RNA sequence: AUGGCUGUUCGCCAU
RNA sequence: UGUCGGGUAAGUUCCGAC
RNA sequence: CUGCUCCUAGUACGAGAGGACCGGAGUGG
RNA sequence: CCCAGACAGCCAGGAUGUUGGCUUAGAAGCAGCCAUCAUUUAAAGAAAGCGUAAUAGCUCACUGGUCGAG
RNA sequence: CUCCUACGGGAG
RNA sequence: CUACUGGAAACGGUAG
RNA sequence: CGCGGGGUGGAGCAGCCUGGUAGCUCGUCGGGCUCAUAACCCGAAGGUCGUCGGUUCAAAUCCGGCCCCCGCAACCA
RNA sequence: GCGGAUUUAGCUCAGUUGGGAGAGCGCCAGACUGAAGAUCUGGAGGUCCUGUGUUCGAUCCACAGAAUUCGCACCA
């Protein structure tokens, strides 16, 4: 336990932190040949294209240091987002340190900053390290300070390394061991270990990577997961290398994978911990969850022979995504789909590429939007999942929406591009306040409109330093139009809409001449007329031929 | 007499604050202990003055410290109590509202003849005037 | 009849139509759930039952009802069809069973548990 | 720009 | 060049319908 | 007449997604 | 219009009632409507544009002096 | 079909 | 078995 | 663009060149028959006659001005 | 774009004395039925398209504007 130490990587760019972590590998296991970002040095297909990692393996090595010791190192790749928050924390859960690996030509960012901030909020040592200083445009001094300004982070020992040669890479390595604590607890105490990732092997089964922070767990060991109670044979288990080596036993502090032939991955979930049987631990390592999500979205097949393979790979997909959220929902227009909860925008971003590259599946997506409290003529409250069930027009009284109160943080150079959008998006200020050169910004934003992509926007607007964080607060009235239209006579449901009162007669007149273009004068007479409940706000005849 | 010097200006109620959109971020981003303020304030202004916005000049300094020297208030408010109505006219000179004797027009004066520059109460009332003209309200001599 | 009358052509059974179509021997599928709604009964009856489309495993779309009183059944909720007709529900074949896969059983009935879906009233 | 249709120019459609 | 169905990658002609 | 590809440079720009200038090489209709 | 100092340049200031009333989530000279006075003066628009969420802030009108003939 | 490959060819 | 020799391999070929 | 026919109680048709009298069927309303509904029977009501004006003692009626309604022609190059 | 017509309750629409905001459908209820329906009663139901103006008073009058619609012009 004593040599062990137990790390992650927060790094953006790449800032060479995943290149830092490809050329940490090459100087310890190797195993061979170091990886290349262009080639697939992340596993999965999702990192493969965006040549990023979304999420990583974790590595263990091996590193024999100045002092003539030899330490295991076992470090988990920490992806860099916050839709992912929850993750995030409990890959940090299982560290005693992390890595702050910066781009001495660029500076800091703050993506590698919330995540830098709960890494210090959770007791973790976190080792400035300054990257790619044999670049021209590189200035070490100075992002040193950048470093000791915006994370609060003592930097001036900060050891730093080449991409082009690795020198100073095993420096950052020695000051790994020196500074970071090892990990901690009893090796006689009761077996508790962290399960941080399960996922199925086409020979193995389920296979699922463990973290020890209490007890040994040995090859015959009945194994016991806490959550659902059940037990299991430890048949096989190792380390990797990034090789897969199979060991007699893991031991306290110690990170490897265990093979016990375990139904599929819901019988391993991530964040549940492993006991023995015969000495159950009294209590299950803390943080665990199911975890749940902010936006939605409906998702509809372009060609309703897709239905199948949609369904099927939504399944696929929940199998090892724990917060996504999805509900069967039809149109009449639209067709038989998906109505979808995520995490945020990216979490959506995903799953959609996800879709449509591995699934190969050509989708429809509606803009993002939430649930209301209606209140009926006859005087009643009733509560609306899908909006082809809304009460008419005449027999709505009050037409309530959700109303979501948004915590955000900020800095103070955005602000400007980032109210804009929430008025943009109906919302009202309810607090204000100033810590340093950081606002702190509460506003309350109908949720129809928080769930149809605002995340992103906000994201962009400012850059990614813009940290959202809201919660269900109120019903209030919704102050936005739903227009219909009919065309010769017949509701099209299809082509309706629902926008905000101050131009929907102007919106209404638009939906007119879109159609207008769309249909020719033909045979008969055809009427387009859009409308607010009784009342026509736009009609045009496409006179006949 | 001295010179300028790293401070921030603000016009709080008499005996209330603390509040974050009204002071709390104001002040706090030079690194002001609102708490310490909202006591120290409220604590003299009941004894000086309470019910009238009065504008404090709060200095800062290195030790994030703070001191502060209390001041005096406004006009438009007076003349609509006087005249017992809640609002302006909203179309001045062309309809009015409520009316004001040169009796009261003297009193006001009176009392923001501390804010105001006038030299004698004839010149303080005439500036009073120009503020009725503008919501409305006609003078009685 | 006559025997040699018989011998020509002798009696035979009259097959039964099993009165359940998406059975094939199998006492229950699960399914999809095209769309739940709410009918009417017969014509000696009234009150408007509850009633769902839904689609079972092999293709073979078709309607049950809804027992007990109200129900979660959503719209692309999967339900087990337990089979079983009706008689105000014309073509209503089968039956949804409560309390199994999506479908949830009745809320706060003491008696007869077994059907619906309640374990257990509090102990 | 080649084709489907049309005598068509044109036009609609496919690529 | 009515509308729908067929044929074609695409059919003011053609075949089947209303 | 002009497409495209490789380099510059996944750089500037960008919260991302995405993604140049200027200049250089090659291969096509 | 001006040697009772012109125009350009130049330096100085440009305040108080008041953030005018209404309106508005906010409208403080500067979204919009109405009013557009009084006080202090060498001068000082409830204000000409930019700007802020609103303030702030910057420049402008105005006037004083330097120069000296257009 | 599935897998290996040094693309010649192999394996179940 | 030995001595040679073809293939990435599977798998061979010469001579004694 | 031009010819010519027509706007009358709720619907469908008369009455107009021969200016003062608005006629018919259907339906609306009331009362009967019938257990009751139809049917049948008796008895009523209801029209700025398309509009803006002109001639006359008087205009559904005669003369012009448009507004919808219907038909017939609109050919040679 | 130029002009006319139109814009009153959920739908379809009356509304001419400048002062009452209406009908039918619709929906709920009461009466009636052995019930439902049909009829009669009643109730809930309004941004009289918006703004400004005229007026003691505006659905009504005036101006500006908006929207719908018709009239002025390629089978595929």
């Amino acid at each position: 336990m004593k040599n062990i130490r137990n790390f992650s990587i927060i790094a953006h760019i790449d800032h060479g932190k995943s290149t830092l972590s490809d050329r940490i590998i090459q100087i310890c296991g190797g195993l061979s040949d170091r990886e290349m970002e262009a080639q697939v040095l992340d596993s999965m297909d999702l990192e493969r294209e965006r040549g990023i990692t979304i999420k990583a393996q974790s590595v263990t090595l091996d590193y024999k240091a100045s002092d003539g010791e030899t330490y295991q190192l076992n470090f988990i790749d920490t992806p860099g987002h916050v839709d992912f928050s929850y993750e995030v924390s409990r890959s940090l859960a299982a560290c005693e340190g992390a890595l702050l690996v910066v781009d001495a030509g660029q500076g800091v960012e703050a993506q590698t900053l919330a995540n830098c901030y709960t890494a210090m909020e959770m007791d973790l040592e976190v080792v400035p390290v300054l990257n790619k200083i044999d670049l021209p445009a590189a200035d070490p001094e100075r992002v040193a300070e950048e470093i000791e300004d915006i994370v609060g982070i003592d930097a001036t020992d900060a050891v730093r390394c080449s991409a082009k040669t690795g020198v100073g890479v095993q420096d950052v390595l020695e000051r790994l061991v020196r500074d970071i604590p090892p990990p901690e607890g009893d090796p006689e105490g009761p077996l508790q270990a962290l399960i941080i990732d399960s996922w199925f092997d086409n020979y193995l089964g389920v296979v699922s990577l463990i973290r020890i922070k209490n007890g040994t767990l040995r090859k015959g060991d009945k194994v016991k997961v806490m959550s659902t109670g059940q037990t299991y044979n430890a048949d096989r288990l190792g380390i990797f290398t990034p090789k897969q080596v199979d060991r007699t036993e893991l031991k306290c502090g110690e990170v490897g994978w265990l093979v016990c032939a375990i139904k599929d991955i819901h019988g391993a979930p991530v964040g549940d911990t492993l006991t023995l049987a015969r000495n159950p631990a009294e209590k299950a390592l803390p943080g665990f969850k199911k975890v749940k999500p902010q936006v939605y979205a409906g998702l509809f097949p372009v060609s309703s022979d897709d239905y199948e393979a949609f369904r099927d790979a939504l399944g696929k997909l929940s199998l090892n995504d724990a917060s996504l959220f999805y509900e069967p929902e039809s149109s009449s227009a639209l067709g038989f789909g998906f109505r979808c909860g995520f995490l945020g925008l990216l979490h959506m971003e995903i799953i959609q590429e996800r879709l449509e590259r591995e699934y190969d599946l050509d989708l429809i997506t509606t803009a993002p939007t939430v649930v209301y409290e209606v209140e009926t003529t006859s005087r009643e409250v009733i509560y609306v999942d899908s909006p082809s069930k809304l009460p008419a027009v005449n027999n709505i009284y009050e037409l309530r929406e959700p109303i979501a109160e948004c915590h955000m943080l900020l800095p103070q150079a955005y602000l400007g591009n980032v109210i804009t959008l929430c008025v943009e998006k109906r919302g009202v200020q309810t607090n204000m306040v100033y810590h340093g050169n950081q606002v702190a910004l509460t506003y309350e934003i109908p949720m129809a409109e928080v769930v149809l992509d605002f995340f992103d926007r906000l994201k962009s607007t400012s850059r990614g330093y813009a940290s959202l964080d809201y919660n269900f607060k109120r019903f209030q009235a919704s102050d936005m139009v739903r227009v219909d239209v009919l065309i010769n006579g017949e509701r099209v449901d299809a082509l309706a809409l629902i926008t905000h009162r101050d131009n929907s007669q102007n919106r209404g007149r638009e939906l007119v001449e879109k159609m207008k273009d769309l249909i020719p004068r033909q045979q008969f007479d055809i009427a387009i007329q859009a409308a607010i409940g009784t009342h026509i706000i736009a009609r045009s005849t496409v006179k006949q031929l | 007499a001295k010179k300028v010097q790293a401070y921030v200006k603000l016009q709080v109620a008499a005996g209330m604050a603390n509040p974050s959109p009204p002071v709390g971020p104001a002040l706090g981003q030079q690194g002001v202990n609102i708490m310490e303020f909202c006591k120290a304030f409220n604590a003299k202004t009941d004894s000086i003055e309470k019910g009238l916005p009065i504008p404090v000049v709060i200095t800062v300094y290195a030790d994030r410290s703070f001191t502060f020297v209390t001041k005096t208030p406004p006009a438009a408010v007076l003349l609509k109590k006087a005249a017992g109505i809640k609002s302006g006219s909203g179309k001045p000179n062309k309809d009015k509202v409520g009316k004001i004797s040169r009796a009261q027009l003297q009193e006001i004066a009176q009392t923001k003849a501390a804010d105001m520059t006038g030299a004698d109460i004839e010149a303080m009332t005439r500036s009073i005037e120009g503020t009725a003209r503008s919501m409305g309200l006609v003078v009685e001599d | 009849a006559t025997v040699n009358q018989l011998v020509r052509k002798p009696r035979a059974r009259k097959v039964a139509k099993s009165n359940v179509p998406a059975l094939e021997a199998c006492p229950q599928k699960r399914g999809v759930c095209t769309r739940v709604y709410t009918t009417t009964p017969k014509k000696p009856n009234s009150a408007l039952r509850k009633v769902c489309r839904v689609r079972l495993t092999n293709g073979f779309e078709v309607t049950s009802y809804i027992g007990g009183e109200g129900h979660n059944l959503q719209e692309h909720s999967v339900i087990l069809i337990r089979g079983g007709r009706v008689k105000d529900l014309p073509g209503v074949r089968y039956h949804t069973v409560r309390g199994a896969l999506d479908c949830s059983g009745v809320k706060d009935r003491k008696q007869a548990r077994s059907k619906y879906g309640v374990k257990r009233p509090k102990a």
